[PDB]
């Protein structure tokens, strides 16, 4: 059940609701306040998706979709099959995501660690919100947000892209688009580096600390450091959000046009025009 | 007739389709995730067969690893429920339980490539210096969470592998000892470095080294450790829910 | 809070160390230097910088292509400086607009972009090479190198083996910020809407993948930092309380967990597996199979919706209608 | 850089799809005032006499009209083209049926276009229809024309720059780019689509696997159809005031039924409308209008979307003028 390393971490405290009330752990999952209040959310949400699944067409896992309601409804009440569904499973994820983040501050605080994976966790959860709630409340319809399905919200994404022309020529999704191609590529650099290290081959000596910054001293004349590339990581990682959340909130309240055109305060300048 | 049209309805990037969640599982299930069973395993209270490293400096070591000697937990069970929380019976930060644990790593002084030590203290690693512009913490008091003096900084211990600083030494006033602190709990300020982790009393019993001048990796566990439990075990607030 | 996940308080400094390679020691170049506030946030020393000889014809290489996409971008303006640092976003270098199959293009229509790219193709191959050889040479495994073969397999995908296999050089990516940009939409509408490549699904999940996993890996070494997690060679060879609390953080919270190698492996794998995905996304599109929304419409995949405005006829299948 | 809030938004797919216009008020507010010049009715007339046909010399299109009523559409027609030149811009003071001067010979063709579009092409200008005012808005030469090459500014009563002149070659792409939605398509949508009818705008599959004849080599389209179809589309989407979800579910931009709106089927019959216009009655111009007003091709100005719409889905926002002149169409 415990790992062989696990007994002497397994300590009460650590927790920020609820004392000893929760203290406690289901297997290998910790539970705290907030893994109550995740099941709950969880278990809401799940049940809301079944039933306002099988009141629709069918039960194929790529045709299913809960989408929200028509723009007329505004940022009101709407029908439960007509939007109401919808806007009850946007309530549970938010409450599953904001209790999965604290229970991991707890956990964090029993292990007498910091608290950077919770904190970086607030990235995506903050994305979440500038899609399906900030950016509709500037639009002023929740009709505005993406669907709940497999194959209908990538939809979604398609035609809000064309909506505004040329998607790709939007500044804050360049930057988006930028972080994350930057990211994917530093993992695999990261990881094949510690892996080459550990694994020369064949029955050679594992190397060094000082065998990693002279490769990339040797193929690109730098290198940033052992602890520092997990800093970078972070922060190449979350900047695909952070980012991101400019071009996306700004489509729409902030320009309606093509963003091809928004790149006109450069062109259009008098004296080279 | 059709490009990649096969027999029945069938076409090649359908079949295509099959083949990589095929590959995909394959890689998880059977080698990423028993390469994830390396460390931990087997539970107590599916395995790789061993994978054996040929040390840098001499010796092989294959993992998980299997110590001649296991220490004994200063523990109590809060109930009888498989999931019950342990408690500490005497001092947690002395018996090391909780965040205040550390590993039974080699005792073995962490080499650099070239064979000499790792963490040396300044007054070893003569050709070593602070940059130019930030603090020589070296005669800066030491304030500890409860605002006393805990002693004063007396040497800074560098990483000739890395060229970082992973350690302050002070003296431990009222002691006549000299113990050792990760930056990561220093708080360096131009006049005090401070450290919130515990209090000015707890300082006396931090793990002590064997040698003045070196350190083994179990020593650098045993310190990093002793002040992660006072996060926890400082105060009997810490224990208990912030709100 | 752990301060030394945000900066170096204390930097420190020192001899330049210099570990020797099976061979070319004496082909590293430049003074190194410090620079204070880069030290804040990695190490401070800048160079000096190995050169090789596939090094040396990377840039002898690259440079090449890179001139002749310059010129043509130049000859877009006529040769006005000021135009070209106006336009520079739109001009391009372009594949064979006309259709000549796969007989080498002229030059004003596709030859100087096939020629470019030949030499592009020269210059990723070189650096491949000293990626390559540098590990061997350090004793190091291939693990970076094969991960940067992957990339550059995808690059070859759509710069000359899906146009081979379709048999045409106007499919190629054209050079130029803007311009190789309106070839994304062009090569997604001609095949049926690239959302319906299930392979275009998996190598979107890879991707956002990464991102996950750098995010939660790099935040749960820094949170413990505060036990020397960076030190993660000597992690994997001798277990300390730092990885040990970090596979203890994800068990708990998951249910399982990875060692400090195995992680790497895993963000190995994800970042192997966008290309990978991608490749063969592109080598299945346009040689079996035309259209992907409608080859997921053939399989039933395809999610259908009411009609909020009236259904539309196509105006061209009524009686009468023009050509 | 960016437009204050709130904007306007319109629904034009099921919910979810995020389909739909999204528009500024103040741009809206100015097109609406500028679209608001459109001179009201001329007042009726007396509907007994004899035949223009019989009463003047030189009448071919309006010879039915009694002179009451023929003289009333002189009267609008000189509102709606020249107002300021007045009657003399295409008479001879001193003899009204002579055809000395080209607006006259030019005039007598517009009249005849008018009347088949109002006529020939309802299943796209309906019962709206258009006048003489829908292009010329009150000028001799219309603001939105096109030439057989890109041209800058779009509206011709601008002073163009120097580089915006069609003789500096270091302009060329932005006056393709501008006429695009400022995209950086290489392509001339106007006289690749819209000048006549010899290209085929549709450029994806209506079969899930390639098929076997068309798929390989030469059998190929090249895929710069893909993009000048593409150019095509911004310069439709620009010229409407408008985006891809007014006509397409971008799920599938080449289905039909569902997939398109009711706009993308009106402005199918919008597409062969323009080509019937250029190729029939605006590009044979040429032999009539003056060398000042031709293109560096010796082409008369032709007409695109822009000409009538102006930045707007509908022309003049569905204004119209038919029941006031029936005259103008649509002819029994
Ligand atoms: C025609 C369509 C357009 C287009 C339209 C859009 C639109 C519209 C948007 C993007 C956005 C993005 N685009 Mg795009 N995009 C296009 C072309 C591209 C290309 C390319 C090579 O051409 C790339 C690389 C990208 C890439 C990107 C991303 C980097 C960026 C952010 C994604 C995002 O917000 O995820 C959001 C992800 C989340 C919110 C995940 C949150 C997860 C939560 C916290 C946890 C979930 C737990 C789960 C329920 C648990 C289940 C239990 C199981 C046990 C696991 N786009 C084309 C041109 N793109 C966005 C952006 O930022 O634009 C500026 C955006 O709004
Ligand atoms: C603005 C940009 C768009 C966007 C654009 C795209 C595009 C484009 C693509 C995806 C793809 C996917 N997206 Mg999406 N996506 C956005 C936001 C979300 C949200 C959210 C909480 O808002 C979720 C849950 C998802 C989830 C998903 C997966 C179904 C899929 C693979 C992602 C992946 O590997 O991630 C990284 C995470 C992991 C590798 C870990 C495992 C995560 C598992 C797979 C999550 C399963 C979720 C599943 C739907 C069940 C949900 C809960 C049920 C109630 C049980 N996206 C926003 C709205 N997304 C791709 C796909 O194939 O879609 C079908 C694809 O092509
Ligand atoms: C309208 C536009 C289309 C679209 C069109 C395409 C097309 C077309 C392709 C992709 C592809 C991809 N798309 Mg897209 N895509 C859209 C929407 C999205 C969305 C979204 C949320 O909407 C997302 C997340 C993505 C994401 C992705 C990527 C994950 C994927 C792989 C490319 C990549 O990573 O390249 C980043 C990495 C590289 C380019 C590798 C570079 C490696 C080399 C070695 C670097 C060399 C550097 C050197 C200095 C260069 C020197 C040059 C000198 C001249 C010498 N797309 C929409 C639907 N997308 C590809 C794919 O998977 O197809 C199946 C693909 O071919
Ligand atoms: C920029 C930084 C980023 C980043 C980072 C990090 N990511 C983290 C952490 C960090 C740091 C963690 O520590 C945490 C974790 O422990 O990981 C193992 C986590 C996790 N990242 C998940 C998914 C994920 N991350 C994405 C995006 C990024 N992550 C980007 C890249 C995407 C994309 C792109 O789609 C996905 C799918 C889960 C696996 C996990 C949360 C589980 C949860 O919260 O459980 C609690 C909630 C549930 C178990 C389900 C609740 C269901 C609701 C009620 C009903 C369904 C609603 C839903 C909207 C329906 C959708 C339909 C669909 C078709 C639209
Ligand atoms: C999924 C995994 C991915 C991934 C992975 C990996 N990526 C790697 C490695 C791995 C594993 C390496 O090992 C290697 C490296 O070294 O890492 C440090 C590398 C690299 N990834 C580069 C860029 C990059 N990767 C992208 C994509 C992804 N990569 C995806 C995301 C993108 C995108 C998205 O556009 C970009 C731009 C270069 C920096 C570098 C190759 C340099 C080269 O081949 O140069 C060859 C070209 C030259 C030497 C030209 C030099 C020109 C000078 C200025 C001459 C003067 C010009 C004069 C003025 C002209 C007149
Ligand atoms: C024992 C234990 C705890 C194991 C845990 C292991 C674990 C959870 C590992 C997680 C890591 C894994 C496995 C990640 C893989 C998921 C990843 C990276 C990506 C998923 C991406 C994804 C779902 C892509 C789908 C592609 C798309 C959009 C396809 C749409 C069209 C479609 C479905 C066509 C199908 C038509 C066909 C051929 C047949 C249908 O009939
Ligand atoms: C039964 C019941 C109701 C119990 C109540 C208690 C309770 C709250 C239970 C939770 C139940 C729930 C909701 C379980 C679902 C948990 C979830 C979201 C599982 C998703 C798993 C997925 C897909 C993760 C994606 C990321 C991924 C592919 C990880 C694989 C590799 C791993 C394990 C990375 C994590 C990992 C990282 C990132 C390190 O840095 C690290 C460093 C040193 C050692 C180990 C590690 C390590 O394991
Ligand atoms: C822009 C074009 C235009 C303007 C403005 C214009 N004319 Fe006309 N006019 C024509 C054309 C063309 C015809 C011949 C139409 C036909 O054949 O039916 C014509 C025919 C006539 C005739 C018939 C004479 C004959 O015997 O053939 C009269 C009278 C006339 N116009 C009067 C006027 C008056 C009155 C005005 C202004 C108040 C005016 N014109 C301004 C173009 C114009
Ligand atoms: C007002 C009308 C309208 C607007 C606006 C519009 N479309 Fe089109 N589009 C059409 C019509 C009609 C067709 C069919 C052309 C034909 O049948 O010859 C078409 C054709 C297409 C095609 C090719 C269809 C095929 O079968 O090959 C694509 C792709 C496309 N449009 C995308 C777009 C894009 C991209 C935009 C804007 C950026 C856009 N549409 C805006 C009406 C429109
Ligand atoms: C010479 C006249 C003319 C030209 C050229 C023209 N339009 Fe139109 N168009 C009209 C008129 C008039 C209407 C008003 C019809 C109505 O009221 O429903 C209209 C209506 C439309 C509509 C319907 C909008 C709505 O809200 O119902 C669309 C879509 C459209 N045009 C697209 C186009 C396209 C596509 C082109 C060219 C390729 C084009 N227009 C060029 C005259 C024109
Ligand atoms: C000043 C400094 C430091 C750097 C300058 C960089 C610079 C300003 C460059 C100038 C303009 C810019 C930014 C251009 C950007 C171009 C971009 C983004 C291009 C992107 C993709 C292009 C691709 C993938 C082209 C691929 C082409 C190929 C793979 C061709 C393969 C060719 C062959 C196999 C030839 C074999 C056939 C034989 C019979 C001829
Ligand atoms: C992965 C891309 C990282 C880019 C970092 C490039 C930094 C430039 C470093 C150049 C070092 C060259 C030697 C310095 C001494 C000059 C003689
Ligand atoms: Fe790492």
């Amino acid at each position: 059940a415990l790992l062989s390393f696990e007994r002497k971490y397994r300590v009460r405290g650590g927790t920020l609701i609820g004392g000893d009330l929760f203290d406690f752990w289901v297997g290998p999952y910790f539970v705290g306040f907030f893994g109550v209040s995740a099941i709950f959310f969880i278990f809401l949400g799940v049940s809301l998706i079944g039933y306002a699944a099988s009141q629709g067409p069918t039960w194929d896992p790529f045709a299913i979709s809960i989408n929200p309601p028509d723009l007329k409804y505004g940022l009101g009440a709407a029908p439960l099959l007509e939007g109401g569904f919808w806007q009850a499973i946007t309530v549970c994820a938010l409450g599953a995501f904001i209790s999965w983040m604290l229970r991991e501050v707890e956990i964090s605080r029993k292990l007498g660690i910091g608290w950077h994976v919770p904190l970086a966790f607030c990235v995506p959860i903050f994305m979440f919100c500038v899609l399906q709630v900030f950016r509709p409340l500037l639009l002023g319809s929740w009709g505005h947000a993406f669907p709940y399905g497999i194959l209908s919200h990538l939809d979604w994404v398609n035609n809000f892209g064309y909506q505004y022309l040329n998607w790709h020529y939007n500044p804050g999704h360049m930057s988006s688009v930028s972080f994350l191609f930057v990211n994917a590529m530093a993992l695999g650099l990261h990881g094949g580096l510690i892996l080459s290290v550990a694994n020369p081959g064949d029955g050679d000596k594992v190397k060094t600390a000082e065998h990693e910054n002279q490769y990339f001293r040797d193929v690109v004349g730098y290198s940033i450091g052992a602890l520092s590339i997990h800093r970078l990581g972070l922060f190449l990682a979350s900047n695909i959000f952070l980012t991101g959340a400019f071009g996306t909130i700004a489509s729409g309240p902030f320009w309606t046009r093509g963003w091809p055109e928004w790149w006109g305060w450069w062109l259009d300048i008098p004296f080279w025009s | 007739m059709y490009h990649g049209a096969l027999a029945q309805h069938l076409d090649i990037a359908q079949l295509v389709w099959y083949a990589q969640w095929l590959v995909i599982w394959t890689v998880v299930l059977l080698y990423l995730r028993r390469e994830d069973r390396r460390e931990g395993y087997p539970l107590v209270e599916e395995l790789p067969y061993p994978k054996t490293f040929v040390l840098p400096h001499g010796g092989t070591v294959t993992v998980p690893r299997r110590r001649p000697e296991t220490r004994e937990l200063k523990l109590a069970q809060t109930d009888g429920f498989e999931g019950a929380p342990l408690q500490p019976t005497g001092n947690p930060l002395v018996d090391a339980v909780g965040p205040a644990s550390y590993a039974e790593r080699a005792e073995v002084v962490d080499a650099t490539v070239d064979g000499k030590a790792k963490i040396v203290p300044l007054r070893v690693a003569t050709d070593f210096s602070i940059a130019e512009g930030d603090v020589d913490p070296r005669g800066l008091p030491v304030v500890a969470a409860d605002g006393v003096e805990a002693g004063t900084v007396t040497d800074l211990w560098v990483d000739r592998s890395e060229h970082y600083f992973r350690y302050l030494e002070l003296s431990v006033a009222g002691s006549a000892r000299t113990a050792l602190i990760p930056l990561g709990f220093c708080d360096v300020k131009k006049d005090k470095i401070v450290v919130t982790s515990i209090l000015s009393e707890q300082f006396a019993n931090v793990p002590r080294l064997q040698s003045r001048d070196q350190i083994t990796l179990r020593e650098e566990d045993k310190v990093s450790a002793y002040y992660a439990g006072g996060l926890l075990y400082a105060t009997p607030e810490r224990a208990e829910s912030l709100l | 809070a752990d301060y030394q996940t945000i900066y170096t308080q204390i930097q420190a400094r020192g001899p330049h160390i210099t570990v020797s390679g099976e061979w070319g020691d004496n082909d590293r170049v430049g003074k190194p230097f410090y620079s204070y506030w880069l030290g804040k946030i990695g190490d401070a020393q800048i160079g000096p910088i190995y050169l090789g000889a596939s090094g040396i014809a990377a840039f002898a290489f690259g440079s090449t292509a890179i001139l002749i996409i310059l010129f043509n971008m130049a000859a877009e303006v006529h040769f006005d400086p000021l135009q070209f640092f106006r336009q520079f976003f739109w001009l391009g270098l372009y594949p064979p607009k006309a259709q000549y199959g796969m007989g080498i293009p002229p030059l004003h229509d596709g030859g100087w972009w096939l020629m470019a790219g030949l030499f592009m193709t020269l210059s990723l191959g070189s650096w491949w090479i000293r990626v390559y050889s540098r590990a061997r040479a350090l004793g190091l495994g291939t693990h970076i190198a094969w991960n940067f073969a992957a990339a550059i397999f995808f690059v070859l995908c759509i710069g000359c083996i899906h146009p081979t296999l379709v048999g045409s050089w106007s499919e190629g990516v054209p050079f130029g910020i803007w311009p190789h940009i309106d070839w994304l939409t062009a090569f997604s509408i001609r095949y049926g809407n690239f959302y319906y490549c299930p392979w275009h699904g998996f190598s979107i999940g890879f991707a956002y993948g990464c991102g996950l996993l750098f995010a939660a890996h790099g935040a749960t070494i820094l949170a413990v930092a505060r036990f020397g997690g960076d030190r993660e060679i000597e992690q994997i060879t001798d277990r300390g309380t730092a990885v040990e609390r970090a596979a203890l953080f994800w068990r708990w919270t998951i249910g399982f967990n990875a060692t400090i190698e195995s992680v790497h492996r895993w963000g190995w794998f994800f970042s192997l597996m966008v290309m990978v995905s991608a490749s063969v996304g592109i080598l299945l599109t346009g040689t079996f199979v035309d259209n992907w929304y409608l080859w997921c419409v053939k399989h039933g995949a395809a999610p259908d919706y009411p009609a909020y405005l009236p259904a539309t006829p196509d105006p061209a299948s009524l009686p009468g209608a023009p050509k | 850089c960016f437009e204050p809030p709130p904007a306007t938004t319109t629904q034009t797919g099921f919910r979810g799809l995020s389909m739909g216009e999204v528009l500024h008020p103040a741009t809206v507010k100015a097109k609406k005032e500028r679209d608001a010049q459109y001179p009201p009715a001329l007042a009726a007339v007396k509907a007994e006499g004899p035949p223009v046909s019989q009463v003047y010399k030189n009448v071919k299109v309006l010879g039915n009209l009694t002179e009451a009523e023929f003289l009333r559409t002189m009267t609008a027609i000189t509102e709606w083209v020249s107002p300021q030149e007045g009657c003399t811009y295409c008479h001879d003071e001193n003899n009204l049926a002579s055809e000395a001067k080209y607006p006259y010979v030019v005039a007598r063709r517009m009249l005849e276009m008018t009347r088949a579009i109002n006529t020939n092409w309802t299943q796209h200008v309906a019962q709206t229809g258009v006048t003489c005012y829908t292009c010329h808005r009150g000028t001799p030469l219309p603001p939105y024309v096109r030439y057989l090459e890109p041209t800058l500014p779009l509206n011709n009563r601008e002073t163009p720059t120097h580089v915006e002149r069609v003789e500096t070659r270091s302009g060329y792409v932005v006056r393709l780019a501008k006429y695009t939605a400022y995209s950086a398509l290489n392509y001339d949508p106007f006289t690749m689509f819209l000048a006549n009818d010899k290209r085929q705008v549709r450029v994806v599959p209506q079969t899930a696997l390639p098929l076997v004849g068309v798929s390989r080599g030469k059998e190929r389209r090249p895929l710069s159809d893909a993009y000048a179809t593409f150019a095509l589309m911004m310069s439709i989407s620009d010229s409407l005031g408008t985006n891809c979800t007014f006509c397409h579910n971008a799920q599938t931009f080449e289905s039909w039924g569902k997939k398109s709106t009711p706009q993308r089927a009106i402005a199918w019959w919008g597409i062969r409308m323009v080509r019937d216009l250029n190729m029939n009655y605006l590009a044979p111009l040429n032999a009539s209008l003056p060398a000042s007003r031709l293109g560096r091709q010796g082409e008369a100005p032709q007409a695109d979307c822009r000409t009538c719409h102006q930045g707007v889905t509908k022309p003049l926002f569905g204004a119209s003028r038919l029941k006031d002149y029936p005259e103008l169409g649509p002819i029994k």
